[PDB]
Formats: structure tokens, C-alpha cells, sequence
């Protein structure tokens, strides 16, 4: 969860909105395991 | 995601993952976000 | 850019237990408004961990314990707006009250959202805020820096004493200079706290 | 530069109370009882709250008299009640003479009785300063701090005419003082509470202008 | 700083020419002005220099070639601009139409002013965006840094292979989260680019 | 005198928290009373200790656990008391129901006080006493010995398994012959039981 710890704060003439993004990733430990052909199709 | 999609070739996984946030914000903003992770047990905090 | 406050760094007293572990994760209380007309605040701890956390699960079951603190202060604030804050913290720290009789005990232990000074000038203790300055303290000026730690070791006149009763000591945060913005800027400065107890123990079940 | 010491600086004996006996006019009581407190005086309570935490032995003088600036010969008890032990109900009352309860039989021909007073309290230092309560009248109060009554009597047997009054002057010797607070600018209301008026007095007198200088 | 796609350095394969000399200096393509509602542009080199310089006169009069590119992009907004680009080369970009029938040649070979993109989610190839950062990639981020170069070596399975049909691979700009920027600031942050082809080689005049 | 299960003693598996300190104490459960007409007890921890002191407050709050146990069951009778009592503790221990279809929740996780028998000739597991012996077993009788003690390990296909799921074992207390006295004696006489988890493992918080 993200949650707001304080007030968002700009000096004047400045956008009042930011937008943040993310990105997902795997560990080097990452393993997998019994091939099975998918749904996405 | 890309791990996402080739995770639905296979019916079992395991291990870490990473995720990271950027902030597109102007130059001159400034704040305090706080990160909260929930181990899988349990329902998402109520307040900070 | 850290003051150890009396010139020593926290320690055991060489059976109590050395809790370790978990007591010594930063806890981050509720992130206070600074406006232009706001003024003071103070918190007195070992008062404002007793809810909060496996600190307060702690305080609450020991008869007797011993700590120490590192309490970290950050303002943010953009680089248009003036003002400064003193950040002091005063160690056995009694309140006063006002008459046209003492003070309520929501003023005494203000909890984890601290308090207002009813008078800034005199700190409410009686005591005139010029000469504050000769408890550990640290400037925060909105134009040079934003950050203020503090160490603040033992000290009390017994070895041990129970969390409910003496409350070691108390920090304060008044804005001397006011603050100022031109139109359109952010209208409240967040301010923030952070305490991390150091090398605590409890005796006492 | 040995007068700015903290040693020094407390050194002086000075005067922590006046007590009286009044036996012979409309009191007739005969005797008594003298809680010590240092903060007596609003000049030496400003001195000590300087610092928090002190540790000192104390050593006292009683110099009395009659009403006339005259002394007679005749006899005197101080005696010294210790912390924790109970007070002398009226003249006669069997607690004047125990064991434990240490006294001083002086006569007023004789120079002032002198006597030293070890350091009595539980904790290592006092506290002038406790914050919270001892287990709203209590907010603040250190237990622990009492220094005993040292209960006053006149031997001679029964109702003697003579109001005799008596000073008590104290010196603080080996004294070692710890975390220093700044001194109190706005005036006192009560013997034992910090509580200030409302209205506030200025630290500094006020002139004319930010400019002008004399 | 520098992104080596896929972790090499072009380089020559041992009569093919090596024209070095003036085919090594940069060129600046027109600046592309990147607005609140725009979105995307992509180029396809090596068709981007087939007019221009005396590459293009190497490239339409040789029947075969072999070339590598170190491409810079930088985009100059004040500190009171916000938004955020991604900065990709795809390798064998492909693109699709989008029915209710092929794509038009204007869309295929777009020459040295780029194209933009009709639907910028899909990269109108019909993959999603959000996995295109399997490509080699750069971030131009407005509150960070401004550059993103890119070091692009000859892939394709022939060792030549001519500019006139084959194009080896696109780039793409995409305002991932879009501009804004308050009253009375520049309306339009510009964007240019830069190539300088490297190791190039020509044959068969 | 001490019957190690399966010839082993319990140990650590080479971050997961080692409570250690007050998680070692005995723990004393209530004492079950048993009659000339009473029947059988069993208790199936890791169970019996959810509830139950600072083990509970670990138990309850984590995801994973592993532990292995001491158990210590004695039996106060004078001289003149005979029969004799069984003490087995039999892994994964699974119940059933009657039929003239599941059993009961009560039947499955008793709790600290234990259940009786239905049927404990068969165990009302469907499998007949005469054998059960096969499982680690010790003979308490009472004209020879009062006290039967046990440590049995941690057994489990996976390393950590769930505390409020999967009841590790269980244990069975049957007085194969019944207990008489002559009259005037005290008509009951008292069982208790005694564990001491060893080597306790936690993880997610």
C-alpha cells in the first residue's frame, strides 16, 4: 500500500499533480516449475 | 508485466521480487509517501 | 550536524532485559501542520511509545526500565518559503498554569499528537524562551537547512524509573520566526518526527 | 575567576526561616515545630532552580532571644525529627525524648548552637524539578525530599512568661550541581507550584524606538 | 550514462569501402516540439539519412551496406516542467493498421521528420507498452537528466543487407505521463536528436 | 525412563526468528480426573497451546512455525489404587464418525481441556487398540512407576507448516484396565500433563 505521510507541497506556479509509476521485476531466486500452455488467447 | 505473462506458462513459481517506483513530479515538489508491505496473512492496515 | 546532547552516548548499566530487535526500528508519528499562525508544539516521551508498537507492549508490563532516545525533526518546505524553528529538548520539563489550580492531565501527558503552547514566550513553564537556548538544541532555517537530530542519553537521578509515572524529559518546537509565503504557494509546511529508542531495558514483568 | 564557581557560588549561610515559640500571651502552646524548607525565600528558591539535580550536606545555626534583644539564661531543647519519624503532639508528649531523635540542650547565655546534617535523601541527588505524579494536587511533588522538622521546646517547666524568638540560618557545604536550567523571569504565585500570572511582564524595559540608545 | 545494446560494440566483419572520414560526423535532425496533447514519434533508420549528407549518397548508389549508430536524444524544459519520456529502440519494428488493408508507405518509410504514432498503448505494432522495456531503453525523466543515448549495433542475419528495402530498426519516443506545465510557461518543450553512424561499410558501387 | 521418538532428538533446520527464553517454560495444564468409569483423553497440539501464554501470542501472529516437544504426563495414586493407564503419542492423528457425515469441530481441535472417547477401543480412528502400540508409547502403572515421558520431534513432509491448520500429532491417554479401590479410598484419581516445546521456530510476522 501507498500511503500519504504528509501534505504535498510546491512554491507557487507549479503543477499541483505528479503522477507516479511503477515497475515490476523477479529476483535472481526466481524459479519456475511444469510447463503448462496458457489462457491469454 | 513481463513476468506476469510468462508466469502463465508454468503452474508453479517461487521466489523474491523487486518492484520500484519513480515520481514524475516538477522539480521543485516535495512530500512524504510511506511504503507499507503486508505479509500474505493478513487484511491490508487500516490507517498508517 | 548532530548534537549528542552532554557530550556522552546512551549506555547499558551494567536481570534486565536487553530487548534488542524490534525496539530499535524508527517509529514515524503523525506529521504535524505548521501555519503561519501556529505556534509550539511539545511532546514529552517516554510517554508518546507507550501505545504505540512492541515499545509500548513493553512499557506497559515492566515495572521498572531504562532507555534512551534519537529523535530526528525534517521540514519540508520549497525554497519560497522564509522562517526558522528552534528545536530544544528540555529535560525534566514542568508545565505551569495560567491563573486569572494545575494543569490538566491533557496537558501533562499530551500523547502521541503532542500539544500547544498556551504562551510561547515563557515555554508555559515560566522560564523566558531567550535563554531555552541553554538546553541541547538545533536550527532549522527554511533557507539553509531542513533536518535537526538530537541524542539524548539517560538521565535521571535513579538508575531505574517506570514509564507511567516520570516522564524523562520533553521536546519542544517553536517557530520564532514566523513563516511567510507569497500568494499561491502551499499554505501549511509539514513537519515531521522520528525516534528511535537506544540500548533500552525492563526489568519487572 | 574561583568566584564564578559552582562551589562558591552557594556558599554563603543566609537565613532560611524565623520561627517562634509564643508561650506567654494568648498562645500558650509552648513549643514548635519547623518543616525545613530551603525554598523559603523567593531570593534563595531563584538560586537553586539554576540547576536540576544537587547534592549537598547541610549545616544550620539557631540565634536566639527574648523580645528584648535580651538573654537570660534558660533552657532549651532542639530537637531534630528525621525523615519518617512521627512529630511531638504537645509540650509533655513522650515523643520529646525517644532515643532516635537526636537533640540539643543550650542554654541562651551560650553562642548559637551549631549542627551538621548529613544528605537524606533515598535517590542521589534532590530533584528540584519532578515531572509526574508520585503513584492533581500531586503533579510535581518529590517525596523524597523531606529534610525533617526540627521541633523546638523550653525545659523549664511550666508557662514561663517569655516569648522567645528564634533564627535559623543555613550553608550548603560540598555541594555538586547537574544539568543547568535558565532562571525564572516571570514571578511566583505559590510555595510549591511554577504556576504564573496571567498577564506576562516583559524580560526587558522597554525604550523608545529600535534606534535610540540612551 | 550510456546504454550498450545488448552488451556489444559495433564493429567491422573481415572489397568493401570504409568510407570513414565525413560519414563519422553527426547530423541534426529538424526538433520535433513535444506538446501537452502530443503523442509519440518514431523514425526507422537507416531510411532517416538516405536523403541526407553524403551518407545518403554512399546508401542509394551501393547495393549492400553494413552500419552501427550511436543515437543521442535531449530535450531541453525548465525546472517548472513536468513529465516524463521513454526512450526505446526495437529492433525489427513491424507495424500493423487498424481495421474497422495494409499500411500506407508514409507510415512504413517515414523519412528524416518521423511519424506519429495513432495508438501509442499498443505501439500500433499490436504488443503492449508496458513490456517494451524488454528493448534497450533509456528514461528522460524532466527533474533528472534531459539525455538518453543509445549504442545500436548491426543485427539482422545476412552479414549486408541493402537501405532501400530492409530497415534495420526504429526508435521511439512515447510521453509515457503526459506535460503540464502552470500559466505563462513555454506551451511547447522541444525534442531533437542526433546520429552519428559508426563503423559504416559499402559495396558493390 | 525417556522415550525419544524415533530415535531422534529435535533440532534446528539450517530469517526465521528463535524465540528461545520464555517459550522453553513448562507449561501445566488442567487436571483431568480419572474415574472408575472414565474413558480415554486426547489432546492433538500444536493446539493445546494457541491459547495459552507468550507460545499463543507467537502462534496466533505468524505464518509459519516449526517446534518440537517434551511432554511429561504423572499420575498421583496411593498404594492401595491399582490399573494401569497407556501413553501413546500417534502422528497425524485423524478421527471419524459413527454412522448409524463429518465430525464435529469440537472433535477435531478440543483445546486445552482435552476430549473423551467414543469408542476407544478402536481409537474412533477405525483402527483397533490391541496395535497401537506401534507408535511411541509408555506404560504408567500404578504399582510400579506414575510418571510416562516423551520427546517427540518435529515429523512433516514439508519443513514449516501453519499452527491454526495442521495439528502436527496428537496424544492419547486410555486406562486399558480400570481402576478399582477398596471403599473408603479417594475415588478419583488425578492426571496431569506437562510440555515444554523445544527448539521453536517462527516466521511472517
Amino acid at each position: 500500500t501507498i500511503w500519504y505521510q504528509t501534505n504535498f507541497v510546491v512554491p507557487p506556479d507549479t503543477p499541483t499533480e505528479a503522477n507516479i509509476i511503477a515497475l515490476g521485476a523477479a529476483q535472481k531466486n526466481f524459479t519456475l516449475k511444469l510447463c503448462k500452455d496458457t489462457d491469454e488467447i | 508485466t513481463m513476468v506476469g505473462q510468462i508466469c502463465r506458462y508454468y503452474t508453479q513459481w517461487s521466489g523474491s521480487l523487486k518492484v520500484t517506483f519513480m515520481f514524475t513530479g516538477s522539480f521543485m515538489a516535495t512530500g512524504k509517501m510511506l511504503i507499507a508491505y503486508t505479509p500474505p496473512g493478513s487484511a491490508q492496515p487500516a490507517t498508517r | 550536524n548532530i548534537v549528542l546532547s552532554y557530550g556522552e552516548w546512551p549506555e547499558y548499566c551494567p536481570k534486565p532485559t536487553r530487548p534488542d530487535v524490534s525496539v530499535n526500528r524508527f517509529y514515524t508519528l503523525s506529521t504535524k501542520s505548521w501555519k503561519t499562525e501556529s505556534t509550539g508544539w511539545y511532546w514529552k516521551f517516554p510517554d508518546v511509545l507507550n501505545d504505540t508498537g512492541v515499545f509500548g507492549q513493553n512499557a506497559q508490563f515492566h515495572y521498572l526500565y531504562r532507555s534512551g532516545f534519537c529523535m530526528h525533526v525534517q521540514c519540508n518546505a520549497s525554497k519560497f518559503h522564509q522562517g526558522a524553528l528552534l528545536v530544544a529538548a528540555i529535560p525534566e520539563f514542568v508545565i505551569a498554569a495560567s491563573s486569572p489550580l494545575y494543569p490538566d492531565f491533557a496537558h501533562t501527558n499530551p500523547g502521541k499528537d503532542g500539544q500547544e503552547f498556551r504562551d510561547p514566550y515563557v515555554l508555559d513553564a515560566g522560564i523566558p524562551l531567550s535563554q531555552a537556548l541553554v538546553f541541547p538544541h538545533q536550527w532549522i532555517n527554511l533557507r539553509t537547512n531542513n533536518c535537526a537530530t538530537i541524542i539524548m542519553p539517560y538521565v535521571n537521578a535513579l538508575p531505574f524509573d517506570s514509564a507511567l509515572n516520570h516522564s524523562n524529559f520533553g521536546l519542544v518546537v517553536i517557530p520564532i520566526s514566523p513563516l511567510k509565503y507569497c500568494n499561491g504557494a502551499t499554505t501549511e509546511v509539514p513537519v515531521t518526527l522520528t525516534i528511535a529508542p537506544l540500548n533500552s531495558e525492563f526489568s519487572g514483568l | 575567576v574561583n568566584e564564578a564557581s559552582v562551589e562558591h557560588f552557594y556558599s554563603r549561610a543566609g537565613l532560611v526561616g524565623v520561627v517562634e515559640v509564643k508561650d506567654s500571651g494568648t498562645s500558650l502552646d509552648g513549643y514548635t515545630v519547623w518543616p525545613i524548607d530551603v525554598m523559603g525565600f523567593v531570593q534563595q528558591r531563584r538560586k537553586l532552580e539554576l540547576s536540576t539535580y544537587m547534592r549537598f550536606d547541610a549545616e544550620f545555626t539557631f540565634v536566639s532571644n527574648l523580645s528584648n534583644s535580651t538573654t537570660p539564661g534558660m533552657l532549651l531543647q532542639y530537637m531534630y525529627v528525621p525523615p519518617g519519624a512521627p512529630k511531638p503532639d504537645g509540650r509533655k508528649s513522650y515523643q520529646w525524648q525517644t532515643a532516635t531523635n537526636p537533640s540539643v540542650f543550650a542554654k541562651l547565655s551560650d553562642p548559637p548552637p551549631q549542627v551538621s546534617v548529613p544528605f537524606m535523601s533515598p535517590a542521589t541527588a534532590y530533584q528540584w524539578f519532578y515531572d509526574g505524579y508520585p503513584t492533581n494536587l500531586q503533579y510535581g511533588q518529590c517525596p523524597n525530599n523531606m529534610m525533617g522538622h526540627f521541633a523546638i521546646r523550653t525545659v523549664s517547666e511550666s508557662t514561663t512568661g517569655k516569648n522567645v524568638h528564634v533564627r535559623v540560618y543555613m550553608r550548603i557545604k560540598h555541594v555538586r550541581a547537574w544539568v543547568p536550567r535558565p532562571l525564572r523571569s516571570q514571578a511566583y504565585m505559590v510555595k510549591n507550584y511554577p504556576t504564573y500570572s496571567q498577564t506576562i511582564t516583559n524580560t526587558a524595559t522597554d525604550r523608545a524606538s529600535i534606534t535610540t540608545t540612551d
